[PDB]
């Protein structure tokens, strides 16, 4: 997995590619892996794809309750707490990988959170296989107080650098784009592979395959 | 990580790298490891990223809680709470603190607390893996009751060594300054300590 | 301390009765008629709604009959809130008895599950028991068509037909009266409607009053099907037997 | 009257009945009698048989070596206290290699009876207590009332009749103090002492119960033909 | 009739546990106020001191929660000081928990929600106090929210309690009414105490002198109590105009 | 500390009553009128804001509860019942459903996951019923718009429209001879601001009255539960 | 020692236009030992068909278990689950075992009564959603699956076209498979009928 | 009426009857004083010799809680007890955690919040001890008393038991003469003097005063008992001031 995060003049940008893969194998090609936690907080998931989700969804039904009772948006210091002090109550088995990005009263702010309950407070984070790769574009590129499209071109051009040099990532890339006014998210924000065109069809004709018994029940 | 709490006559000051490591990868190169339990009560972190964060935020609640009831907790006091948490939940915990307040009544104080969950209360600590470079540099230069700007250039000289040599230290050196006047937060870059 | 307050609903009076029992008996003569009635070739439940206004949503309401399973349904005589414990408690050991046999609880083992419940609440935890009395309608294939009825001592006891709630006394007699063991369901329809409206203390049996059900094996292929009737079937069937 | 129902409940005028009808149970006890000089402390009881076929009640307990108690009430819940005397004396000696302060193991019975006071469902303890013993700061005798009022003393008595004993001990207290080095003489006092609390019956062999603790002399109990000495 | 000892329904609907905790409440004879600046809510409060024996500086009703929260109280200190600790407790737990402050809403609510249990469940008795929480809230402003024995709670533009509450109440309100805002329209807290002070001294017809007072002053990331000597000031100000 | 009440402080009478579900709705019936009426297209649920005084905000006391994103409540009797009721509703909601289907309940599940805890408050030991009676309103894909009333006991029925609390008895007669089985939702604010005036004594305004409202969706969904605003409330009032 | 490969199986899931298909082999062995050559893997509750390959206790014990938890649910809701509905249902209930999990491969396939939509999904032993238009593969020739399905398949196939795709994905990646095998299975089902039917393979 | 039958109950009054009969047990009890000095406190008791079989100075009344603070009631003695023992385990667990001695504000609440929660249920009984404690701290000298109620305050001198108001104006005098402060040695001597003065209303039995002292210069900030000598000078003045 590739996801990244960087914090821009008006607020977040959120990046993710979308390659599932079970060993070597990929089993989704369009896989999700930006995630609500509230209207104004979203998160990027890499690690353990289960821990990931149901960590996530667990502190995104908790900050809803949180939220209906306080009556005002949550904070994304409270989502941060949530899924650190959990994590961190569970050692690191629960192998969630996040990048948490959203917009407070308080202004914009970007987590990286880590399965053992440890949590970086930065304007730019990236995680998963892919990481190092989308690094290099930050590092290369990155400066305080983007405006927004650049800081979109940037976060795109950190989830490509992923895509392409790690094995581990790859399809389209999803962006998410979080400020004051406004919540964009953008999926596919980018095709940067053609899905390959087959040449033959090898698709049987009808009465191929060799029958023993049917049986037909109506519904 | 190369951290360090030295008294001086007005109080006393906190210093730090910014390097956290996973392995050789630098994750974070701007790591804050100076991190305010109170309001003149702060702690230098080494160890486990995830235990010193999660001790420091239960110190943060007791003294939160403390000062609720009883009035400014003193800095013994922070250090023996932070201390309670590492010396009772020591085998699940890679923690490496360094305590350090101002009172008006007891001035600058440093208490380091190491693995064991031990505590010492000493006139200024180094800790972290960085610190067995500058033992020798630091037991020859530091002195007791130096001017801010001396205590200020004694950690500047002595984390950049510890820099210099440590690969998992680098990056800037932060300072929290503690005394009567106030918290003063200082950064110092590469471009300046290296060259000394 | 405490005992002060404690009313001890789990003791026996000098007669040897359970007060509460007694007392939670007196609570269900009140509420709305139900009856079951067995024929050889299916049961009725049917009851009767208590004091409706025209503004109840009819279509979308259930106080009086409900599912346990897909051969099992109950008709409730009193609170209806302490019924629908009961009732999920039912549901659930009819899909451990599933689970663990891989067959469909026995009418009589959910029953007396059920009324080992109630039970309970008569002889310890100093708790109230539960203001209900049930007729269970089933089907099985060891004793087919069944009927029974549980109250809150936690008794339960098998009918060919029976009655709970309000007037019990006058319509048990009447089932008494018109009940054959012959009988067949398109008659046990009638008679449950006839005997309501004898007993009922409205002024007249109307569609909007009551709840109806059958549990036919009537089906293609000798299977076990449980209708619950809707509004407009109970008025069709009214019309039919001729009480509208 | 309205407010004896149970301990926890306070009369209006601030006080606690089910304890007072504790304390009487006391009173209809057997009477029992404790004196100590500077060297030993004694325990004299009468014991109360059910008729003339029946033994006669045993009132003295052993605690440890160098501790003990005469009862009077409920000997179950003597028989309860005395276990747990007997716990923390042990408790001492194997954690602390250390003999139990006569001093602390009232404060200790003190504290257990209290409990019991100031709690639903439970009830206070039915008996008095006389508590002896020889410790590092010689000898010692303690009054324990099951309210929790535990007072160290130079003699006293507590059951049916104690006041007689109580009056005699209180005239004789500057002869008895001075009686170290001579535990006959001490427990002759105490024989004496008791006696006044006596009527119709008077002090026969399987009777009286004799218990003596002091500088070098174990918590031992007398009864049967030792005490026809005394008679 | 033990439908009036514990938290159980009488025949009319009504829990006389609740209402008889309502009448602990004025036990005290202490009159409360609290009104809101544009950057600050002020809360006063009578102080008496009968005994010339007691320690004046420890007799409070006022309490400092968290750094942003204050809380008057009144009604009996047993049962204030039970509300006290477990309104700090509950606020550096949810600090914790949630990594923010704990608005002062949140808190009452939560104190109130707790005041609900005891009015439902038969062991334990409601507490005899109205708790009166202040802040300058970082999202709605100054705030105050008020918290009875039955479990109910609600927000003021300003508020009095005590046994001349409906006085202070109607004094207040026909202040509101003339200027036809929610706030002191006051720059200085110290001129929105002043304020609270003279209209008590209005709808009590009392004079106070520096002992008699007790103020509490919430502003902008905290909320602090004055001392004599800073409510002397104050009265000297009121005395000159 | 022994929570010793381990007995019901419910219990059946000698006559089949059970004392303080009655007593429950006794205090029900003091409380202040709220009413719900269901249209074709959506519900309508409505109360009287009555404040306690002029000095408190009453928009800070909502009496309509938003429980699910589709579901809406509003009570008669005990504010602070009704309050942890909410509370609870909407922690059910997630807990015991969203949690495990991934979606929110559909109304009648949550009405009887509700109807469950008032009957519990009915049977268990140290506990007195809740005072209140609710009226929750909803919608979901399979059974559509639907109001349901819930009471002390744990009872609840489905109604067309209704109303509890004070001038109820007053209120149902009105709504039974204005409700007809095709009402628009609008159609049903306007009933339903009728029914509400005549058991309002003193002002009424957009201010002293809430009343939301389910729907259409408001812009994976958008809610259907929508309270109207003071404004929008007083913009209906003159065409009343 | 691989519970997930002691005895062995596979189950393939695909969608078509206006229906989706579900495929198993009938294979049950103790390693190499073949012992059931009529151990069925795809289940039903309602209309939404339910696939499990992987350790057959924790496949019988799953299908009793999602069967227990339908059940109720039509009795409470008053109708039948439906996929997506499921599929939460699934993954919520495999996580519940994170730590000590069901050595399983679900495969959730239907129609979604009133929408119409086909519907399939895949999950890992610990419940995380692979969440697929095209087609979802499970078991030891998992792989052999994805190679088959990915050059067989097309999107929109007629029911007819899609069974001979689904079929012959399943046959050819079962016989490069030592585990699976010994018969096979395939449902195709659409919006209201559904054809069961047996495949004629290699037995060994 | 039953209102009094039962711990916790509000009458209609709003009044706790259980906790205002267990105010009747403690002023049944003997009179008990504080008396806060310059930098320290003082406390005493009388205690009734009820016989002469009582051994003289053995059973102490006065209390200690960890080195610095005393604690002395009148009352239900037992209950006391069971007070003390409480703040034993909360000064303890303080000084575990936050390694500074429990202060004396502190402390007071701990006793307070426990004595108030005895009156939150019917199952349990309230104190029959109104208990006056006090020490030196970090901040100086600090006297308290505490109530059945849980209500306590601080306090310039305090007084309780039989002999109270006695006690109570003998202390408003003393207040009164000295608003500079008293001395640590002058309020031994003062302490002793009111306890005999509060004698007049246990006049029919004598009595055996005992006497403790915290003192920032007399003892170190330490609390001790005064014994010997200086209780024997304590005494004389007492006899004095009666004559
Ligand atoms: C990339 C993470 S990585 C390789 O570290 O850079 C993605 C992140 C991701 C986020 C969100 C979603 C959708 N909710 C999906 C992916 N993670 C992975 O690719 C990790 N893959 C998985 O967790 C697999 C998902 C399947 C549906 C394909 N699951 C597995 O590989 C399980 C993992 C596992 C095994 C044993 C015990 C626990 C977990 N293997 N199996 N069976
Ligand atoms: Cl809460
Ligand atoms: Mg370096
Ligand atoms: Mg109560
Ligand atoms: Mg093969
Ligand atoms: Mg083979």
């Amino acid at each position: 997995t590739t996801i990244a995060g960087v914090v821009y003049k008006d607020g977040i940008v959120l990046g993710a590619d979308t390659r599932a893969t079970e060993g070597m194998v990929v089993a989704d090609k369009n896989c999700s892996k930006i995630h609500f936690i509230s209207p104004n907080i979203y998160c990027c998931g890499a690690g353990t794809a289960a821990d990931t989700d149901m960590t996530t969804q667990l502190i995104s039904s908790n900050l809803e309750l949180h939220s209906l009772s306080t009556g005002r948006l949550p904070r994304v210091v409270t989502a941060n707490r949530m899924l650190k002090q959990m994590l961190f109550r569970y050692q690191g088995y629960i192998g969630a990988a996040l990048v948490l990005g959203g917009v407070d009263v308080t202004g914009p702010h970007l987590y990286s959170i880590y399965p053992h309950g440890s949590t970086d407070k930065l304007p730019y984070v990236t995680m998963g296989s892919g990481s190092l790769a989308a690094m290099a574009v930050f590092e290369d590129k990155f400066r305080p107080d983007m405006e927004e499209e650049e800081a979109k071109n940037l976060v795109s051009e950190a989830i490509a650098a992923g895509i392409f040099n790690d094995l581990g990532s790859g399809g389209n890339i999803d962006l998410c784009v979080i400020s004051k006014n406004k919540l964009d998210f953008l999926r596919p924000y980018t095709v940067p592979n053609k899905k390959g065109t087959r040449l033959g069809r090898y698709r049987c004709e009808k009465g191929t395959t060799a029958v023993l018994t049917e049986k037909i029940t109506p519904l | 990580t190369s951290i360090m709490a030295v008294t001086f006559k007005d109080g006393v000051i906190l210093g730090a790298d910014s390097r956290t490591t996973t392995g050789a990868y630098i994750a974070n190169r701007v790591t804050d490891k100076l991190t305010r339990v109170h309001d003149k009560i702060w702690c230098c972190r080494s160890g486990s990223a995830a235990d010193t964060q999660a001790i420091a935020d239960i110190v943060q609640y007791h003294l939160e809680l403390y000062t609720s009831q009883y009035g400014t907790p003193s800095t013994e006091t922070a250090a023996s709470v932070f201390k309670e948490l590492c010396y009772e939940n020591k085998d699940n915990l890679t923690a490496g603190i360094i305590v350090a307040g101002y009172d008006d009544k007891n001035k600058g104080e440093v208490y380091t607390i190491p693995l064991g969950g031990s505590v010492h209360k000493l006139p200024y600590a180094i800790a972290g893996s960085g610190s067995t470079f500058i033992y020798g540099y630091c037991d020859k230069n530091f002195r007791e009751n130096m001017s801010k700007e001396e205590t200020v250039d004694f950690i500047k000289h002595s984390l950049s060594q510890a820099i210099k040599w440590d690969g998992s230290s680098g990056g800037v050196i932060r300072m929290v300054v503690l005394t009567a006047a106030g918290v003063e937060r200082l950064i110092f870059y590469p471009d300046e300590y290296e060259q000394l | 301390g405490s005992r002060r307050y404690d009313s001890r609903t789990t003791i026996f009076s000098p007669e040897g009765r359970l007060y509460q029992v007694e007392y939670a008996l007196e609570s269900i003569s009140h509420a709305g008629t139900a009856i079951g009635i067995m024929a050889s070739d299916g049961i009725v439940l049917a009851a009767e709604r208590k004091v409706t206004s025209t503004l109840l949503e009819q279509d979308t309401s259930t106080e009086k009959l409900y599912k346990l399973n897909d051969k099992i349904a109950v008709a409730v005589a009193g609170l209806t809130a302490d019924a629908e414990i009961l009732i999920n408690t039912a549901r659930i050991h009819a899909q451990n008895y599933l689970k663990t046999y891989n067959e469909d609880i026995p009418v009589e083992i959910l029953v007396r599950r059920l009324s080992d419940i109630k039970q309970g609440y008569t002889q310890h935890g100093g708790l109230r028991p539960f203001g209900v009395s049930f007729i269970y309608a089933g089907y099985d294939d060891r004793y087919g068509y069944q009927l029974y009825t549980s109250n809150p001592s936690g008794n339960y006891t098998g009918w060919k037909a029976i009655s709970v709630g309000a007037n019990t006394s006058a319509a048990q007699t009447l089932l008494q009266m018109d009940y054959k063991d012959d009988m067949k369901v398109d008659d046990a329809i009638e008679l449950a409607l006839k005997t309501l409206s004898k007993t009922t203390d409205s002024s007249a049996l109307t569609y909007d009053r009551l709840e109806f059900a059958t549990i036919r094996k009537g089906a293609n292929d000798g299977e076990v099907y449980q209708k619950i009737f809707k509004p407009q079937e109970i008025k069709d069937i009214l019309v039919k037997t001729g009480i509208t | 009257n309205n407010y004896d129902g149970d301990t926890v409940t306070f009369s209006p005028t601030g006080r606690l009945f089910q304890v007072e009808y504790a304390l009487e149970a006391i009173k209809q006890g057997s009477v029992t009698v404790g004196l100590r000089s500077n060297t030993h402390a004694v325990l004299v009881a009468l014991k109360r048989n059910a008729d003339e076929l029946s033994s006669y009640q045993k009132k003295i307990i052993k605690c440890d070596e160098h501790m003990g108690l005469s009862l009077a009430g409920l000997a179950p819940d003597a028989r309860v206290l005395s276990n747990y005397l007997r716990q923390q004396c042990n408790y001492s000696s194997l954690v602390f290699n250390r003999k139990l302060a006569v001093e602390r193991a009232g404060h200790l019975l003190c504290d257990k009876a209290q409990k019991n006071t100031q709690s639903y469902g439970g009830r206070p303890y039915g008996v008095g207590l006389l508590i002896i013993g020889y410790d590092k700061s010689g000898a010692h005798l303690l009054e324990f009332q099951p309210s929790g009022n535990v007072t160290e003393l130079y003699g006293t008595a507590i059951g049916a009749r104690s006041q007689g004993a109580k009056t005699y001990l209180e005239r004789t207290l500057d002869t008895f103090i001075k009686i170290d080095g001579n535990p006959d003489e001490l427990i002759k006092a105490g024989v004496e002492a008791i006696s006044q609390s006596l009527r119709d019956e008077s002090l026969t062999v399987d009777n009286l119960s004799i218990a003596i603790v002091g500088k070098d002399t174990p918590f031992t109990i007398y009864d049967g033909e030792a005490v026809a000495k005394y008679i | 009739g033990y439908d009036r000892h514990i938290t159980i329904f009488s025949p009319e609907g009504r829990l006389y546990q609740v209402e008889y905790a309502f009448k602990a409440t004025n036990q005290t004879n202490i009159n409360s106020l609290a009104v809101r600046g544009k950057d600050c809510t002020v809360v006063i409060s009578q102080k008496k001191v009968p005994d010339k024996l007691l320690d004046p500086t420890t007799v409070s009703y006022i309490f400092c929660i968290s750094r942003t929260i204050g809380m008057v109280v009144n009604g009996p200190i047993p049962d204030a000081r039970n509300a006290a600790l477990r309104a700090k407790a509950e606020a550096a737990e949810f600090r914790y928990k949630y990594g923010y402050d704990m608005p002062c809403d949140v808190l009452a609510k939560r104190m109130a929600n707790l005041s609900q249990i005891y009015t439902q469940r038969a062991y334990m008795r409601p507490l005899g106090v109205i708790l009166t929480f202040v802040s300058v809230d970082e999202e709605l402003g100054p705030s105050i929210y008020k918290t009875d024995p039955a479990g109910y709670y609600v927000g003021y533009k300003a508020t009095a309690t005590g046994p001349k509450q409906q006085e202070i109440t109607t004094n207040l309100e026909n202040h509101f009414k003339k200027s036809k805002i929610d706030h002191i329209n006051e720059e200085s807290w110290e001129k929105v105490v002043e304020f609270a002070i003279t209209h008590m001294i209005d709808a009590l017809g009392t004079e106070f002198s520096k002992n008699d007072l007790e103020v509490g002053v919430a502003t902008k990331d905290k909320f602090f109590t004055l001392s004599a000597e800073n409510i002397e000031e104050r009265l000297v100000a009121i005395a000159e105009q | 500390m022994t929570d010793r009440y381990s007995f019901s402080l419910t219990t059946f009478s000698p006559s089949g009553k059970l004392g303080q579900i009655d007593y429950a709705l006794t205090a029900v019936k003091q409380g202040v009128t709220s009413l719900g009426i269901k249209a074709t297209n959506g519900v309508v649920i409505a109360t009287e804001k009555k404040s306690s005084s002029p000095l408190a905000m009453s928009e800070t006391l909502s009496k309509v509860s938003l429980l699910t994103p589709d579901i809406g409540a509003v009570y008669s009797g005990m504010g602070p019942d009704y309050r942890v009721l909410v509370d609870k509703s909407r922690k059910v909601a997630h807990t015991s459903y969203k949690r495990i289907y991934g979606e929110y309940p559909p109304t009648k599940l949550l009405v009887s996951e509700v109807a469950k805890i008032m009957q519990e408050a009915t049977q268990s030991g140290g506990v007195r019923p809740f005072g209140v009676s609710l009226l929750i309103a909803g919608h979901d894909e399979f059974n559509g718009f639907s109001l349901y009333q819930v009471d002390p006991s744990g009872s609840y029925f489905p109604w067309k429209a209704t109303a509890i609390g004070k001038g109820s008895v007053a209120a149902k007669t009105f709504l039974e001879k204005r409700w007809n089985d095709e009402l628009e939702l609008e159609d049903a604010i306007h009933i339903a601001l009728l029914t509400l005036k005549e058991s309002v004594e003193g002002e009424f305004n957009g201010d002293t009255i809430e009343l939301a409202i389910i729907g259409d969706e408001n812009p994976d969904k958008g809610p259907r539960f929508r309270k109207l605003t003071s404004q929008e409330i007083n913009d209906r009032l003159e065409a009343l | 020692s691989d519970p997930s490969s002691i005895n062995g199986g596979i189950v393939v899931a695909m969608t078509g236009k206006d229906c989706v298909a579900i495929a198993c082999d009938l294979r049950l062995g103790s390693q190499s030992l073949g012992v059931s050559n009529k151990f069925e893997k795809i289940f039903h509750y309602g209309h939404v068909f339910l696939g499990i390959t992987g350790l057959a206790t924790d496949v019988t014990t799953l299908n009793e278990m999602f069967r227990y938890k339908t059940n109720l649910y039509k009795l409470k809701e008053e109708r039948a689950i439906e996929p997506e509905t499921f599929t939460q249902l699934v993954s919520s209930s495999l996580y519940e075992r994170r730590f000590g999990p069901y050595f399983v491969g679900p495969v959730v396939a239907g129609i979604n009564s009133k929408s119409g939509k086909p519907f399939i999904a895949g999950f890992d032993l610990i419940g995380c959603i692979d969440e697929a238009k095209d087609f979802i593969v499970s078991g030891t020739a998992s792989d052999q699956l994805f190679g088959m399905c990915e050059s067989l398949y097309e999107p929109n196939l007629e029911p007819e076209d899609l069974f001979e795709t689904i079929s012959q994905a399943l046959l050819n990646a079962a016989d490069r498979d030592a585990l699976s095998g010994w018969g096979a299975v395939v449902y195709i089902i659409k919006k209201d009928e559904v054809v069961k039917r047996y495949l004629k393979m290699r037995q060994d | 009426t039953g209102y009094d039958l039962s711990n916790s109950v509000f009458s209609p009054d709003g009044r706790n009857f259980q906790v205002e009969y267990a105010v009747k047990a403690v002023e049944n009890g003997t009179t008990s004083i504080g008396i806060k000095c310059n930098d320290g406190v003082v406390f005493a008791v009388e205690k009734l010799i009820t016989s002469k079989l009582l051994v003289p100075q053995k059973n102490v009344k006065i209390q200690v809680v960890d080195r610095h603070i005393g604690c002395v009631y009148s009352g239900l003695i037992p209950d006391g007890r069971h007070l003390v023992n409480r703040g034993r385990e909360e000064a303890a667990s303080f000084k575990k955690l936050y390694k500074t001695p429990i202060p004396i504000p502190a402390f007071a609440d701990r006793l307070g919040q426990y004595v108030q929660a005895h009156t939150l249920y019917n199952s349990v009984r309230p104190f029959g001890v109104s208990t006056i404690f006090g020490g030196v701290d970090k901040n100086g000298a600090h006297l308290y008393m505490l109530e059945p109620s849980g209500s306590y305050w601080g306090y310039k001198g305090a007084a309780t038991g039989k002999g109270r108001q006695s006690a109570k104006a003998e202390l408003e005098k003393l207040v009164d003469h000295h608003p500079e402060g008293l001395s640590a040695r002058e309020a031994v001597k003062q302490a002793a003097k009111i306890i005999y003065l509060a004698h007049e209303d246990n006049k029919e039995k004598d009595f055996e005063l005992e006497i403790s002292w915290c003192s920032l210069s007399e003892t170190n900030g330490l609390h001790k008992f005064v014994k010997g000598d200086l209780l024997q000078e304590a005494i004389d003045f007492a006899q004095k001031e009666i004559n």
